[PDB]
């Protein structure tokens, strides 16, 4: 033929069949032992998610949400993702004492449901009403963005203490139980309005620590609705929403490390 | 074009002096007119040689920039700029990826260009050396007056004059001469002075006395002649053009390189476009379809391989430089290993090029002297009183002297003023009797008759050094038979005795044997003149026989030859044991050529020519079956009337071939004949008459000390110490580097698979990219470099000089067996070890292997800063990318770890590491430096930006260890099978 | 610890780099030693 005879062509097939078969069987074996060394409830390493990311619902083309108020299908793209998220926080999804629980309607302290063990059933998560998100189809004019803190197993978000000076200096400082979120731009051509649990501009600490998908399915993380009823129009406004805390840090590279990058433009 | 120059020349030495003048419109006495000479100048053109048109270095450099790998890397470099252009227009990408990767790849092409350019070097100044043989000026007779002119202004027809010490300015017809002798070594390779006279003495113009040639010099006397040829039209000017004009051609090693380039280029374009369409079918945007292709290019092309080859060659050439063997062309480092036939000059190559005493006949006994340079033999006789009598004649009846200031150099190497035979005798006595000058001071010469053409003997009368005598001793030497007709007694073991027919017959026997050995034989005799008949003041007349020259006492015979170099016989046998055929090709006479052939082992004992059979059986040569003769001796005059097909039959039908009295073109023809049969041929030589053959040879080797400038220009390799044993070393080195290149190539190729497979699974699986493009270049250009080079220092696995020369048609540098092992077996195991570490990193950060399938869409989505892992956690864009790049880093390090084992297995093709050992210190160096480089690239701060290399956790380093070990075991088991059964299965499938 | 389990989300990449570079250097020196056993 090309290389060899039929007899040789066969033998080279019988070899590579057994050979690659063995190699596949060995590869699988090493994957088995790897998995055997891992927990079902907690990942081996967590230093790469460490400082929590802050992500929002409006799917930004490039950290930007520009549209026209005087146009219907101009914002119907951002309403798709906005709906996708909030559709999960339905009351019909949170039914019965299992696996949900009614928690303080005001920001409270942490809740420990034991260890990362299966020695108990599904760890009961705090309910969250999308109805706590006042004012927010969504904002056809002047968007109503929804913030979110990235989930990390066993992470206890710790707010800053009012020992020294603060950006939003001491205003509504629920020091003991709220992780604040203050959006900014100089360039003050807007109108910041925050909505959340208990009416505070933060995340209620009663939703922590997260016990993971395996130990807490259907779990709901707290949301923070933000509305920009800015009196300006037809210009790119670089708005940055920042979260503050002891376990919260940022990076010049990762522009989502505990903060937002939104470029709103109501070009109408 | 040069087929005309490969033919024997035609001449006009047969014409009379007068007749020759009519042909050139010339005067025998007055010479040309100033006007007629200038007319002929403009007519024929200058008496000069024009160098052939060369290829500029520009075109030479750029021709490498387009050879398979460079072509693919160019397509990659441009395709980078393509994707970059498409980006800069569509979505403003502030990145530098495609732009920088395009710059990097273009640089890789340029630098790789320098390496191949360095390897494909051609240092040739043939025509320049020939031009150095034309004198600046010549002496001509014009308008009846002699004047010096620019030699280029010399034309056919003018009257030229030459004298001892000057170069022949052009081909001349001798019309007048006085004691003129010439050095024709340019045409023959033999430096013994040849007389020139107006008389025609041979039909063959290269042998006649009435022609003098350009490229030669007058050694003594004076001559006048008419110019018959000028410039390019001279006999050796044509040799110049032939030699300088010959197409170089591709080396065996070069052909091998291009061959695997085709193979690897083939699989590259195959998988390249095979997956380019496979991606579009899967609905991949052309924006991405090209990005994947660039990666495929980088994965398939072994970026550092061609440069490795060059470095391995260079390092092998450095070792040979350290044995006095200079390599002018890097590729010639390997050709000697692939050589199946050596065509060797004799004089100054196989031989020392110096008349040396070989045997002596005295006391009715043949004695042998030591002919070797360094005198590696033993003594023959010292005791016999006869010896001292013969020794005295050899010293006394000798007019040769050592040049001043030689006392530092060895006797046999020092320059001597005199003819070759007298120098030989001088050096013979000086060696075994101490200072000859002393013997010539103790015995003052009073009268002598120098060797005469008519007398055929030379005699001398000396004052006997003996005090009790202080009388007159007569000594003489000459033609053995002439000396015999002048002897009455023979000095036997001390005492004289009558010359009976018995001893006279033993003389003839001794004389015939020595002459049969191709040796020049001289007779020696002396006579103690009677005291009473010769007073202390008796005057001797040298002009008229004033003393007896008959009834003298015969002392002995001495024989001499230009002997082989000490190492030559043994080197020839070693070449022949390695299955290399050795042919002699010489300008010298057949009797001498044949005798040295037997001396060095070109013709082995018992082997006969058709002429030998005929003489032994006493029958006509036509009655001899030529197939009964494995040896042959072909004279150039017969070679001339043979067609190449008939030359091919001679080459095919004889194992032991001697081509004697060959011209320079004839040497070229013999070389081409050998090549025509498909053989790789080496030429060894030292003369300008070797230049064409040296050029045409696959590898030409010139002698460094004895070699002429031309020969060393025509060669690829120079033996700086004239050590012929270096050929044996060269062939051995050549074979070793050939095997080690295979090892180094397999090693380099093996790591291609773990660079290809990640890109494929990226498409077919939709998982995050396991390894990056930049990461690949950190391997092929970084870590693999020193290890791959180090394989050039591997010792032989067996006695390589015991095997036959490779068949260049069947035995390739890269074959299917190499690809099967590197791509199909070991590289495949490396790929898995890479993937394993990849799955380990991701799973330990929360992305278990199961959830990875079909996630790249959301993974690469820059706007999704919340991807969910297996544990329900949410990752931003840059966070997951850090883990991904950490995956690139550990996959990279996994390659390094699996290359550890590969380096050790590529060490040997057959033998076990437990047999070959770990005595390669460069290899071990490679292991340490490779690992140091990888660690540095991962842990050095800032490398996460420039190369996207991230720090690895200690446990990460050990992921591929079980795969590294399986490689070592697998290959060790496999080679155990090879050795345990030379049959073929494992062998014919995987044995590189 | 309980709410004070910050160490769980931390890794000393600084020490790892220091150690990694120490090792790389020493492997580089060791290599020179073995190579220079004859040049
Ligand atoms: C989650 O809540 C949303 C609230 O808008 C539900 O949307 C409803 O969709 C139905 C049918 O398309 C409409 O008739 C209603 O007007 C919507 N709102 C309400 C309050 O009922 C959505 O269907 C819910 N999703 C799930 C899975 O239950
Ligand atoms: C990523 C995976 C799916 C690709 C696997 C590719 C396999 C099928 C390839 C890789 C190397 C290949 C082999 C390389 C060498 C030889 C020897 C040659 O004389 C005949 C073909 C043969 C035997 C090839 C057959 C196919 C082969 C085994
Ligand atoms: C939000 O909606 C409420 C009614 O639910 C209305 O009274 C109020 O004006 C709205 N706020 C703004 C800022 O438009
Ligand atoms: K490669
Ligand atoms: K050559
Ligand atoms: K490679
Ligand atoms: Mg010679």
């Amino acid at each position: 033929f090309l290389g060899r005879t039929g007899s040789s062509w066969f033998k080279i097939f019988l070899f590579y069949l057994i050979f690659y078969g063995c190699l596949a069987g060995i590869f699988i074996g090493t994957i088995q032992v790897l998995l055997l060394t891992l927990s079902d409830f907690e990942p081996k390493y967590q230093d790469r998610v460490a400082p929590p990311g802050l992500s929002h619902a409006p799917y930004a083309i490039k950290t930007e949400i520009s549209f026209s108020i005087s146009n219907p299908k101009s914002y119907e793209s951002f309403v798709k993702s906005m709906h996708k998220l909030m559709d999960l926080y339905n009351e019909s999804s949170q039914a019965g004492n299992s696996p949900f629980e009614d928690c303080s309607d005001t920001p409270a302290d942490y809740i420990k449901r034991g260890d990362l063990d299966d020695s108990q059933g599904q760890k009961k998560a705090c309910r969250f009403s999308r109805m706590w998100l006042k004012n927010c189809g969504y904002a056809e004019g002047k968007p109503c963005v929804v913030a979110k803190l990235n989930r990390i197993i066993g992470f206890y978000p710790k707010p800053l203490k009012n020992t020294t000076d603060l950006p939003e200096e001491l205003q509504a400082n629920y020091n003991q139980y709220v992780l604040p979120l203050r959006c900014a731009a100089r360039e003050k051509i807007g109108s910041i309005e925050y909505f959340g649990l208990g009416g505070y501009a933060g995340f209620p600490l009663q939703y922590y620590p997260y016990y993971g998908k395996r130990l807490q399915k259907k779990y709901l993380q707290p949301l923070l609705a933000i509305q920009f009823t800015n009196l300006t129009q037809n210009m790119e406004l670089r708005i940055e929403c920042k979260v503050y805390g002891e376990n919260i840090d940022y990076s010049e590279k990762d522009r989502f490390r505990g903060r937002f990058e939104v470029k709103i433009e109501v070009k109408s | 074009l040069d087929e005309l120059k490969k033919e024997v020349s035609m001449d006009d030495h047969k014409l009379s002096l007068d007749e020759l003048h009519n042909k050139y419109g010339t005067d025998l006495t007055r010479g040309l007119t100033n006007a007629r000479a200038k007319e002929i100048l403009a007519r024929d053109g200058p008496n000069s040689l024009t160098p052939p048109p060369t290829t500029p270095e520009w075109i030479k450099f750029c021709r490498q920039l387009f050879g398979g790998f460079s072509i693919l890397l160019w397509i990659g470099a441009i395709l980078c700029f393509l994707a970059y252009g498409i980006q800069a227009a569509t979505e403003d990408e502030p990145a530098n990826d495609n732009l920088y990767l395009g710059v990097v790849l273009s640089t890789v092409v340029i630098v790789t260009g320098c390496f191949s350019y360095y390897q494909e070097a051609k240092s040739s100044r043939i025509m320049d050396s020939f031009k150095n043989m034309v004198p600046q000026q010549a002496l001509v007779i014009r308008d009846g007056e002699k004047s010096t002119i620019n030699a280029e202004f010399v034309v056919a027809g003018d009257l030229v004059e030459v004298k001892g010490g000057d170069r022949i300015p052009a081909d001349l017809r001798i019309i007048s001469a006085h004691g003129c002798k010439v050095d024709n070594s340019s045409l023959t390779g033999e430096s013994e002075p040849q007389t020139r006279s107006p008389e025609f003495s041979s039909e063959n113009p290269l042998e006649t006395r009435n022609i003098a040639f350009f490229s030669t010099n007058c050694v003594e006397g004076t001559a006048r002649g008419v110019v018959v040829y000028t410039g390019d039209r001279t006999v050796m000017g044509r040799i110049a053009t032939l030699a300088s004009g010959l197409e170089v051609g591709r080396t065996p090693i070069a052909i091998e390189i291009e061959h695997f380039i085709h193979i690897i280029t083939g699989v590259a374009v195959f998988l390249g476009v095979s997956f380019f369409i496979l991606s579009l079918i899967l609905g991949y945007s052309w924006l991405e379809a090209v990005i994947f292709l660039i990666g495929i290019i980088v994965a398939n092309v072994p970026e550092g391989l061609l440069a490795t080859v060059t470095v391995c060659l260079t390092l092998t050439a450095k070792r040979m430089a350290r044995k006095n063997c200079l390599v002018k062309n890097l590729e010639a480092v390997e050709t000697l290993g692939s050589t199946s036939t050596i065509c060797s000059d004799k004089t100054g190559t196989l031989t020392q090029n110096r008349m040396t005493v070989a045997h002596m006949w005295f006391d009715n006994q043949i004695h042998e002297a030591d002919t070797t340079e360094n005198q590696s033999g033993a003594a023959f006789d010292k005791t016999s009183a006869t010896w001292s009598a013969l020794s005295r004649i050899a010293a006394l009846c000798n007019r040769a002297v050592f040049q001043a200031g030689q006392d530092n150099v060895p006797i046999l190497k020092r320059s001597v003023a005199g003819d070759a035979s007298e120098s030989a005798l001088l050096k013979c006595i000086e060696l075994c009797c101490g200072s000859v000058q002393g013997m010539r001071d103790r015995n003052p010469k009073i009268v002598e008759i120098p060797f005469n053409s008519t007398n055929k003997y030379q005699l001398s009368i000396h004052e006997n050094e003996k005090s009790s005598e202080s009388r007159y001793l007569l000594v003489m030497k000459g033609a053995p038979e002439r000396i015999l007709d002048r002897c009455s007694t023979i000095l036997l073991n001390g005492a004289e005795e009558p010359l009976k027919e018995d001893m006279k017959e033993a003389f003839q026997n001794a004389y015939l044997e020595l002459g049969g050995l191709g040796e020049r034989v001289l007779g020696f005799c002396h006579f103690a003149l009677p005291e009473d008949k010769y007073n202390e003041g008796y005057p001797f007349d040298a002009d008229e026989p004033n003393f007896p020259t008959t009834d003298l006492c015969f002392v002995g015979l001495m024989a001499m030859i230009d002997p082989p170099r000490a190492a030559v016989p043994d080197a020839v046998g070693k070449c022949r044991s390695a299955g290399i055929k050795v042919i002699m090709v010489t300008g010298d006479h057949p009797i001498t050529a044949k005798a040295i052939a037997k001396g060095v082992g070109i013709i082995s004992e018992g082997n006969e020519t058709i002429e030998d059979i005929a003489a032994r059986l006493n029958i006509p040569i036509g009655q001899v079956n030529p197939r009964d003769a494995k040896a042959c001796v072909v004279h150039g005059s017969d070679l001339k009337d043979l067609s190449t097909e008939v030359l091919d039959d001679i080459l095919h039908y004889h194992t032991e071939i001697v081509f004697a009295r060959t011209s320079p073109q004839q040497k070229l023809i013999i070389v081409e004949g050998c090549q025509r049969q498909g053989a790789i041929v080496a030429v060894t030589g030292d003369g300008v008459n070797d230049s064409p053959a040296l050029k045409k040879a696959d590898i030409g080797v010139a002698m460094g000390i004895s070699g002429s400038d031309v020969s060393k220009q025509a060669a690829d390799m120079i033996l700086l110490d004239d050590n012929f044993a270096s050929i044996v070393t060269g062939v051995e080195e050549g074979r070793l580097i050939f095997d080690n290149l295979k090892k180094s190539i397999a090693y380099t190729l093996t790591s291609n698979i773990p660079e290809i497979t990640p890109f494929l699974v990226f498409i077919i699986g939709n998982v995050p990219l396991p390894l990056g493009t930049v990461t690949i270049l950190c391997i092929d250009l970084g870590t693999d470099m020193v290890p791959a080079i180090s394989l050039a220092y591997e010792q032989a696995e067996s006695d390589i000089m015991k095997r036959q020369p490779r068949n260049p048609k069947t035995d390739k540098l890269v074959n299917e067996r190499l690809i099967s092992m590197a791509y199909g077996q070991i590289g495949m195991i490396q790929a898995l070890g890479g993937f394993f570490s990849y799955f380990v990193i991701l799973a330990e950060n929360g992305f278990l292997p199961m959830d990875l399938i079909g996630k790249r869409v959301r993974w690469d989505d820059r706007w999704i800063s919340d991807v969910e892992d297996s544990f329900g956690q949410q990752w931003t864009y840059e966070q997951r990318k850090i883990v991904e790049f950490t995956c690139h880093t550990s996959f990279f390090i996994s390659i390094v770890v699996v290359q550890w084992a590969d380096l050790i297995i590529c060490k040997t093709r057959r033998n076990s590491i437990f047999q070959q050992g770990m005595k390669n210190k460069i290899l071990i160096f490679g292991l340490f430096e490779e690992t140091a480089l990888a660690a540095f690239l991962s842990y050095c701060p800032g490398t996460d930006v420039a190369l996207r290399m991230y720090p690895l956790k200690p446990s990460w380093w050990f992921c591929a260890f079980p795969y590294s070990l399986i490689i070592f075991l697998y290959d060790e088991m496999r080679r155990f099978i090879i050795r345990r059964s030379p049959g073929g299965w494992v062998e014919q499938e995987t044995y590189y | 610890e309980g709410p004070d389990n910050d160490e769980r989300f931390t890794y000393d990449y600084y020490r790892l780099r220091v150690v990694g570079l120490i090792v790389a250097a020493v492997l580089c020196v060791i290599g020179i030693i073995i190579l220079l056993a004859g040049k």
